[PDB]
């Protein structure tokens, strides 16, 4: 994995060492090179994971995770030059380098093979995040979100590591492929069952589960443009990914395990979609519209099948492009109009006829149409749990209506209707913008042509 | 050229780190033409099967 | 008038009419009128679900 | 691109790609239904046939569950094959998703509403697209829906119904546009009610004889609502004959 | 397509169709009340057949104050745009 | 909203032509390759497991 | 709010309305119209002011009886077909301004024209703001009635976003 | 282009043309059309390819796995032994997939191919397509997404256990 | 028959009895009502027209709506618990004894 | 206190109409449109797309079918059943009791 760590790594010299009016243009021409390279990450085998070295190691669920990563850099450093641009220039090269050490620490995260490198890495990811949104927030109580985001995360994540280490010590390693062989059941105890819930916390936090989500829509209505970019797209990631890996050392309690989850999930998902409905912050509906696309990753790892586990694979990835799409339009009439309030501009397809069609691509693939991986992923999972139980599909069912609603009603209230009068200062789309938003759509769509390389491990 | 002589950082590192990866293998190679699946005899103007 | 003292959590916000933004005078100028609000009048606080794409109101003949 | 998801959903051969053009027709019909964007009515038709459809779609997913579950398959040439007899389940999930299409009683608000758009999208909603496509999906499984008289009663009723109410609404409608699009609610029972006798390919031959006059009835009604300024009440029309 | 003398003959033609009106007396500047001696029902009666012959709707705001043809010429000419 | 739809379309033509006549140009004169048994006593190299001609130059280069 | 006299007069006006709606055929509606004239002229000289107020509230209730449920409206009032089927196309005139100089240059006539309009604007607004000051109370204004201008070279307070609002039919 | 044995065809039997009518069918003049107008100048524009591609004609070969001890003779948490065990045991899975994938579109094709008649004349397809499903369930079902050889071996255990008990009470 | 009012279809203005006895309190009342409005027209007026303002005119009303707005819970997740937890426990059950068809499910 | 007022929010349209977003020195929005473009679209996009459609035989998945296919053929030429429910041989598995 060298060869994407450090050139991750010289993109800060080359960020600092830069010309003051190039630190825009060198960062984003070559973390887009870095990307290109990324694909070389695809040479994956039917039977064995691709296995670096002692340190590092890709499977067909690290790759895609890996791909979307450093494919959102650069998108990230388009979304934030422009509010940016009053910054003095060393402020701005410090923003750009947490960025490049937000990608370090993440790629480096998912392709670890033990897990308290993962740990470790999966930490340190908070401190860059953290940094990001209280030094370059706009509001008062970006300062409360960062205490949100970083308490809600320890409360569970040190838990977390006491399991880790007692694993350890019983099993004699953490590295991901010994424990595959070495693996052992869980047999009932109380002591197992707060070994399940350390082993689990943490990552249910992350995604975040259905009670414990309070904290994601404090983070967006605070976090900058990239903030909320990566957040939505990678960070909250971790997490599934964690329980994808960490649930192989945890039968068959999960069995039994499971279920509370899972109605917290099922129920979650129908809650979050419906207040969506009622939602008046357009970044707070986005956030919500993720606790309830996640809550479906949730059950789909839980119920350990074949079909879930491609399905929550396909949906992170294409939950990440989506959502990320959608701060993105979202903050385009933001710098124009400087509120979030949702009904605060209306009928701007009037006045800005390209941007509304970025917008209904966007809740096109937000609400799953047909064949975007958006729906390949939400269908597979909705397959797998119907056989789980049959009662699901009632609930699965209920839940695709709720979110054709909302996503159309986002579309209806910003794209539709008239043009609020005393809004005088839409200017038109800019170049940035407009290839901003395609370079989150087209490779969306084009991943139809090929879904197979984002379905994961158990395709 | 102190014009563009950054540019090349970015690319330097890839080369970096695709030379480090290559001298990572050389460490690992405990199993090569050892492994019951794979294990051959050697060509006549081989050294070893991989590298 | 405000809403009830509960652990609701209305605070002072005011207490208004339950009905449609559909039953407002379509003819009068409205600052806003595809909400009919004037500009700095205390909206509903259910106005996103009064909006006239939404829940209605209005008198019935039946 | 509404006529493509129509052909999509005509001629596909598997439940994945039937699901495209479903899906495809609906959202079209979202887009042509509230095509005067900046009128709130309009809007809100348009997203009232996303909604009764999304909840047809309900039927649509739990077919395409069990038929996976139970029978390996998305493939029609499969299911045909293995002629499951306990086919109760995904038959009244594809009745679901028909009632959602073709407007049958219970989610049927939503096809007089669509006369929000504009004139020539009636006639091809109503004729060669959409609304018949919920009628297809259930003559596309008749090798199923001929087996099981529990399926054949509960579409017989349910187009009866329908067939009934629409036509008793249309009975007192003033606007030109909504009297025709009630006739098709009610032709659209009929329909229904051909497949509740199990007779899939005369309710197939209603198909086609409905779109040529349907569709020209509307394009009738657009003659006069042209020639009169976009007047639409009867009350308003009358010695038009000459 | 409309113009202010159009207008203005449609408007007339409608008055001088109506009995309670002497088309003699009549001109664009006749005041309903004080120069035709009609009443306040008559008024409202006008002003619906006005909203028949243009087919579009006068709000009883508006309609209220228009007391004269002239006014009327005025007020359609003003909705549809009509400049010339 | 005209000039950045023409940019887009420059750019992916830019490297999508030449693309797309590079593939033809392979596909008609090079062709893919033929299946064969492997020959008693050879050894073939892990990319004369695979039949397109980019595909085996894919694994040859990179993988 | 609304005087009893525009009450009377608005509920003439939307009974007849309802009562065409009923009849549909023209000698038939002019036949009934006349009957319906004729009850609001037998008590048009009650001056009894409680009995006058007693007679319309029961004529509204003889009305919501016999309303139709499905009355004519016409296409661009609201509630009617054509109602708001225009807006889309109304785009506010502030937009040219951020038209590129090569569109601009597509009709150089026009653009100088409009030129002139925004020096009218920007040379009348500090005697429309002044005018307004001078003619509100200490209160504010207690009614949303605008003056007309007073002198000559003045323009009427606040015209432009009526003067160049949209055309009903802007495309 | 593929083996006849295993994706069969039936022989096809085509009737002859039999005209009880003196007009002129267009499908037979659309079809020399066809010919004409589109099989040629297709045919013309493949030969000059297949020449080109007959000057350099280069082979590919299907790779051949060698057999590796199972996981039944892997020693308990014997890493190196279980490793080529297991990663035997995933190609065997994922040949066992298309194994099935086979037999389902040899009842597939059936189907279509018998038309009215498939209900009877797909039989054998049925029963062999039947038979796999069986035998593939058997194998691999509810194994769960965390699956491997070792998973794999307890549910034959399991079974066997459950056929050693019913024999015996018999 | 009298008009019986619900939540979701109001009374009808032409039938509520508090509109035909307007006294000089109601009055007054409605003069203050109008003044109010009037003030708030003027205010937005003198910025929505002013020629040089380019932006958005902030509306106080707005930003308290958004700002109040943005200021059952085991029943369900009992309730669901049960009926799944109910159904997976008969069909385990069903599974265990053979007399589940499973025929031809080799997908999950 | 004594504080700055706060800026007006500025048009990159007003100085530079040909503006594309990136930078209000015109040289440097243009070479940063051309980055994005060219490196975003023209690579990342159309290469990277061309690469992931010839990868060779992603994940064994055609390999998989030619061997089933051989395997299929020679199982029917010696009339052996095509899977058998067993994955491991019951010589090598020594059960309890
Ligand atoms: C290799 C690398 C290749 C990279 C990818 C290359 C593709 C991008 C090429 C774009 C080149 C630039 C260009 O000239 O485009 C001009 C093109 C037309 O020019 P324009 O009239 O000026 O457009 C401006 C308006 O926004 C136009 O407004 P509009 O509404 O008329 O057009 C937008 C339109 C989007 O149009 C489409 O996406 C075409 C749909 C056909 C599929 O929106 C829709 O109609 C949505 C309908 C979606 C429902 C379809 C039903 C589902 C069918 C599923 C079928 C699946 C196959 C089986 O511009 C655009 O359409 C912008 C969107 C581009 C996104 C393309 C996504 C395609 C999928
Ligand atoms: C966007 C995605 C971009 C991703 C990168 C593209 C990668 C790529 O090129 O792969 C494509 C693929 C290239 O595959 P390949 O592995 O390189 O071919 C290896 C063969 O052995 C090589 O085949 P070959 O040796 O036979 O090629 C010879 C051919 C030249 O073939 C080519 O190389 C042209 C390749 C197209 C340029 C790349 C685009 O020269 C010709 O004779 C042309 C045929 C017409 C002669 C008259 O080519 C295509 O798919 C072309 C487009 C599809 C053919 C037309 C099919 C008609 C549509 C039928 C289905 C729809 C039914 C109607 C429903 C409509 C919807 C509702
Ligand atoms: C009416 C239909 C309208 C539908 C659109 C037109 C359909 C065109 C299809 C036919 C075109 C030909 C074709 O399909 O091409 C061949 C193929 C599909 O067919 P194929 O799989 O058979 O490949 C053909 C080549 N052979 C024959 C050798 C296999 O196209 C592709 O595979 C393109 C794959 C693109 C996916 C990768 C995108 C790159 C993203 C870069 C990463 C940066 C973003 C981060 C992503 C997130 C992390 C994962
Ligand atoms: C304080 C709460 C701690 C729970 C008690 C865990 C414990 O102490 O169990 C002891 C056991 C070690 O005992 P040992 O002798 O090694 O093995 C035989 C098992 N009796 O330990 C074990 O076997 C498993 C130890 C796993 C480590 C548990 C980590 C803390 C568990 C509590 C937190 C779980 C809930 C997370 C909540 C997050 C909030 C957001
Ligand atoms: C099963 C799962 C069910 C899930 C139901 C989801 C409930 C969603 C309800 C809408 C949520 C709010 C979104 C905004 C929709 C809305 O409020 O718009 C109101 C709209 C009004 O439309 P209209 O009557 O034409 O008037 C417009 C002119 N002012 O009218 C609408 O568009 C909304 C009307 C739909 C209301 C839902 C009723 C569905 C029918 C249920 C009964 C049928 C039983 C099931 C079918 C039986 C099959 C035999
Ligand atoms: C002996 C062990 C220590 C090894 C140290 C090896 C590196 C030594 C570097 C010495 C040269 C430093 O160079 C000195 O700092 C920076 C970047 O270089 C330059 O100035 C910089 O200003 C701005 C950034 O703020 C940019 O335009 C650009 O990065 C550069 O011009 C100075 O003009 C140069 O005088
Ligand atoms: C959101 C959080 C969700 C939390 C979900 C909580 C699930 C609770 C699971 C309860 C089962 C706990 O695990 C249970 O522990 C006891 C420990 O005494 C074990 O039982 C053990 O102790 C008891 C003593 O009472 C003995 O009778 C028993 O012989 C012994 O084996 C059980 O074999 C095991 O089933
Ligand atoms: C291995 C892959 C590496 C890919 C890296 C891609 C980075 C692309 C960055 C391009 C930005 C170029 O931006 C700018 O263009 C020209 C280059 O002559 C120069 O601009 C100017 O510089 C001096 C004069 O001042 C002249 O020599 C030059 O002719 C002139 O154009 C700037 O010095 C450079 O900063
Ligand atoms: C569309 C642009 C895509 C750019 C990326 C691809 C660039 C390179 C693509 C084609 C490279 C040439 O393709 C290569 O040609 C020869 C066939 O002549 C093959 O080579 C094989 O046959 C040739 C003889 O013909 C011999 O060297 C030998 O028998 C064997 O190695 C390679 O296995 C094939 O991969
Ligand atoms: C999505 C595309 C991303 C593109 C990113 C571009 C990064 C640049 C990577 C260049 C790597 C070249 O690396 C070099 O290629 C040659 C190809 O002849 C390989 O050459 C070797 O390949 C194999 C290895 O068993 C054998 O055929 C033989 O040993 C030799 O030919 C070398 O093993 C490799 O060191």
């Amino acid at each position: 994995m060298l060869k994407y760590i450090i050139p991750t790594i010289m993109l800060m010299p080359l960020t600092w060492l830069s010309k003051n009016n190039m630190i825009w243009v060198n960062s984003t021409a070559h973390s887009l090179l870095i990307s290109f390279t990324s694909l070389l990450l695809m040479n994956q085998f039917g039977d064995n994971s691709l296995n670096f070295s002692l340190l590092f190691f890709s499977d067909s669920l690290s790759t895609p995770l890996l791909i979307l990563t450093m494919w959102l850099l650069p998108l990230m450093l388009m979304a934030s030059q422009h509010h940016l641009s009053k910054e003095n220039l060393t402020r701005k090269k410090l923003f750009i380098t947490m960025l490049i050490s937000l990608q370090l620490f993440l790629i480096m995260t998912f392709t670890a093979m033990e897990l308290i490198l993962f740990y470790i890495l999966f930490e340190a990811t908070l401190v860059p995040t953290l940094i990001i949104i209280t030094r370059w927030g706009n509001q008062t109580e970006r300062l409360n979100a960062g205490l949100y985001f970083l308490f809600y995360t320890l409360a569970g994540s040190l838990p977390l590591l006491v399991a880790l280490i007692y694993i350890q010590n019983t099993v004699g390693s953490l590295n991901f492929l010994m424990l595959q062989y070495w693996v052992q059941p869980v047999h009932n105890s109380w002591s197992n069952v707060f070994m399940w819930l350390a082993c689990m916390m943490a990552f249910m936090v992350k995604m975040p589960l259905y009670g414990l989500h309070l904290w994601l829509p404090k983070a967006h209505v605070e976090a900058p443009i990239a903030g909320s970019m990566v957040l939505a797209a990678v960070l909250l990631k971790l997490g599934g990914y964690g329980m994808l890996r960490i649930t192989l050392i945890l039968n068959p309690m999960t069995d039994f395990m499971a279920y509370p989850f899972i109605m917290l999930s099922l129920w979650g998902m129908i809650m979050t979609s419906s207040i969506c409905l009622r939602q008046t912050d357009l970044k707070s509906l986005i956030a919500y519209s993720s606790v309830s696309h996640m809550a479906l990753v949730i059950v789909a790892i839980l119920i350990q099948t074949p079909w879930s586990y491609m399905g929550a694979t396909a949906l992170m990835i294409a939950h990440g492009l989506t959502s990320s799409m959608l701060f993105c339009l979202a903050n385009s009439n933001y710098e124009r109009i400087h509120s979030r309030t949702m009904i605060l501009a209306r009928g701007l397809q009037t006045l800005l006829p390209l941007m509304a069609t970025w917008w209904l691509l966007a809740s096109l693939t937000n609400l799953a149409l047909p064949p975007t991986i958006n729906l390949i992923g939400e269908l597979f999972v909705v397959m797998s749990t119907f056989s789980w139980s049959n009662i699901t599909i009632i609930l699965m069912g209920v839940n695709m209506v709720i979110t054709a609603l909302y996503s159309l009603y986002m579309l209806i209230m910003t794209q539709r209707g008239k043009y609020t009068y005393h809004i005088n200062n839409i200017s038109p789309s800019f170049t940035r913008e407009n290839a901003l938003m395609s370079l989150h759509i087209l490779p969306l769509l084009l991943l139809t042509l090929n879904p197979k390389i984002i379905l994961g491990p158990l395709y | 050229v102190r014009d563009h002589w950054v540019h090349v950082l970015v690319p330097m590192g890839f080369v970096f780190g695709y030379y480090l990866d290559r001298k990572n293998d050389e460490k690992l190679t405990a199993f090569r033409n050892k492994s019951l699946l794979y294990k051959r005899e050697l060509k006549p103007n081989e050294e070893v099967t991989w590298k | 008038e405000p809403y009830p003292d509960d652990g609701t959590g209305y605070g002072d916000y005011p207490k208004l009419p339950d009905r449609s933004q559909q039953e407002r005078d379509p003819w009068y100028d409205w600052d806003h009128p595809d909400l009919r609000l004037n500009w700095g009048e205390p909206m509903h606080w259910d106005l996103d679900m009064y909006i006239r794409n939404r829940v209605d109101t209005s008198p019935t003949p039946v | 691109l509404f006529l493509i998801t129509m052909l999509i959903l005509v001629t596909a051969n598997n439940l994945f790609q039937l699901f495209i053009g479903w899906e495809g027709v609906g959202i079209m019909s979202f887009l042509l239904i509230g095509w005067w964007y900046g009128r709130a009515d309009a809007n809100t038709a348009a997203l009232q046939a996303i909604l009764y459809n999304r909840i047809g779609d309900i039927g649509f997913i739990l077919a395409m569950a069990w038929f996976l579950t139970n029978l390996n398959t998305w493939d029609l040439q499969q299911i045909f094959m293995l002629n499951p007899s306990d086919s109760n389940m995904p038959l009244i999930g594809l009745a679901l998703a028909a009632t959602g299409k073709s407007a049958q009683f219970g989610l049927h608000p939503w096809l007089p509403s669509a006369m929000e758009g504009p004139t020539p999208v009636s006639a091809l909603l109503h004729s060669s697209t959409m609304v018949v496509a919920g009628i297809f999906l259930l003559i596309r499984f008749y090798p199923l829906t001929e087996n099981n008289k529990y399926i054949q009663s509960i579409t017989l009723c349910l187009g009866a119904i329908t067939t009934l109410f629409t036509a008793m609404c249309a009975l007192t409608q003033n606007d030109i546009k909504k009297i025709i699009a009630f006739s098709t609610s009610s032709q659209l029972g009929l329909m229904m009610v051909t497949i509740g006798i199990n007779q899939p390919y005369l309710a197939f031959l209603h198909i086609c004889t409905h779109a040529f006059f349907k569709a020209m009835l509307f394009m009738c009604s657009g003659s006069i609502i042209h020639s009169l300024n976009d007047e639409q009440d009867i009350r308003k029309m009358g010695g038009l004959f000459k | 397509p409309l113009t202010l003398e159009g207008i203005k003959d449609r408007v007339l033609y409608v008055l001088k169709l109506y009995d309670k009106i002497d088309p003699e007396k009549l001109s664009v500047n006749s005041h309903f009340m004080k120069d035709l001696g009609l009443d306040s029902l008559d008024q409202v009666e006008i002003i619906m057949a006005m909203e028949d012959e243009f087919g579009f709707e006068i709000p009883d705001i508006d309609a209220e104050k228009l007391m004269c043809p002239q006014e009327i010429v005025d007020y359609i000419a003003d909705k549809k745009d009509v400049y010339e | 909203d005209k000039r950045f739809l023409k940019l887009l379309r420059f750019y992916i033509l830019l490297t999508g032509i030449p693309v797309a006549i590079g593939i033809t140009l392979i596909n008609v004169f090079i062709g893919e390759a033929e299946l064969a048994e492997i020959p008693e006593g050879y050894v073939p190299e892990h990319w004369e497991y695979f039949k397109h001609p980019i595909s085996r130059w894919i694994a040859r280069t990179f993988f | 709010y609304l005087t009893h006299q525009q009450k009377v007069l608005r509920l003439y006006k939307r009974a007849l309305r309802h009562l065409e709606s009923w009849c549909i055929h023209r000698d038939k509606y002019r036949y009934f119209a006349c009957l319906l004239r004729a009850r609001f002229d037998e008590h048009k000289n009650e001056k009894d002011m409680v009995k006058a107020t007693q007679l319309l509230r029961e004529a509204e209730e003889e009305f919501w009886h016999g309303q139709h449920p499905q009355p004519y409206i016409f296409p661009e009032s609201p509630g009617g077909t054509s109602y708001e089927r225009y807006e889309c196309y109304k785009v506010p005139e502030w937009c040219l301004d951020d038209w590129h100089p090569s569109e601009k240059a597509m009709y150089p006539d026009y653009f100088a024209k409009r030129e002139q309009w925004k020096k009218l604007r920007r040379e009348s607004w500090e005697r429309e703001v002044k005018q307004l000051q001078e003619e509100t109370p200490v209160g504010g204004p207690r009614t949303e009635a605008l003056p007309p201008a007073r002198k000559q070279g003045d323009l009427p307070p606040l015209w432009w976003h009526i003067v160049t609002r949209p055309r009903e039919r802007p495309m | 282009s593929w083996d006849k044995d295993v994706y069969p065809e039936p022989p096809r039997r085509t009737p002859a043309p039999s005209p009880q009518t003196s007009l002129p069918n267009p499908i037979t003049y659309l079809t020399k059309a066809f010919d004409l107008l589109v099989d040629r100048p297709v045919t013309l524009v493949r030969e000059f390819i297949e020449r080109q591609h007959a000057k350099n004609k280069y082979y590919y070969y299907h790779r051949e796995f060698r057999r590796v001890p199972d996981i039944t003779e892997c020693q308990e948490k014997d890493v190196l032994c279980m490793f080529e065990a297991e990663m035997q045991w995933r190609r065997d899975y994922k040949v066992d997939q298309e194994i099935v994938n086979i037999i389902q579109e040899r009842l597939k094709a059936c189907q279509q191919r018998e038309g009215e008649s498939h209900r009877q004349n797909c039989a054998k397809e049925l029963e062999q397509f039947t038979q796999v499903v069986k035998a593939y369930q058997d194998r691999y079902h509810d194994l769960g997404a965390h699956y491997s050889a070792r998973k794999c071996l307890a549910k034959q255990k399991q079974r066997m256990l459950a056929e050693r008990k019913a024999a015996k009470e018999a | 028959p009298k008009y019986e009012a619900s939540r979701l279809s109001s009374l009808p203005t032409t039938l509520d009895p508090a509109e035909y006895d307007i006294s000089s309190e109601t009055r007054k009342a409605q003069a203050e009502r109008l003044a109010i409005r009037s003030r708030l027209k003027r205010e937005y007026q003198l910025q929505y027209y002013d020629p040089s303002r380019r932006g958005v005119i902030e509306d106080p009303a707005l930003v308290r709506w958004t700002y109040a707005r943005s200021a059952f819970g085991i029943g369900p997740l009992v309730f669901w618990y049960y009926v799944f937890k109910t159904d997976r426990d008969r069909k385990e059950k069903l599974i265990q004894e053979g007399k589940l068809d499973r025929t031809f499910n080799i997908s999950y | 206190w004594q504080e700055d007022p706060e800026p007006e929010d500025e048009n990159l349209y007003e100085k530079n109409p040909d503006s594309h977003g990136y930078d209000k020195d015109p040289a440097v929005d243009i070479w940063n449109m051309r980055v994005v473009f060219f490196f975003g679209f023209s690579i990342v996009l159309v290469l990277g797309s061309t690469f992931v459609a010839y990868l060779p035989d992603y994940r064994m998945q055609e390999w998989a079918r030619r061997e089933a296919e051989r395997l299929v053929k020679y199982r029917e030429a010696h009339g052996l059943p095509i899977m058998e429910s067993n994955c491991f041989d019951p010589s090598k598995i020594q059960l309890p009791e």
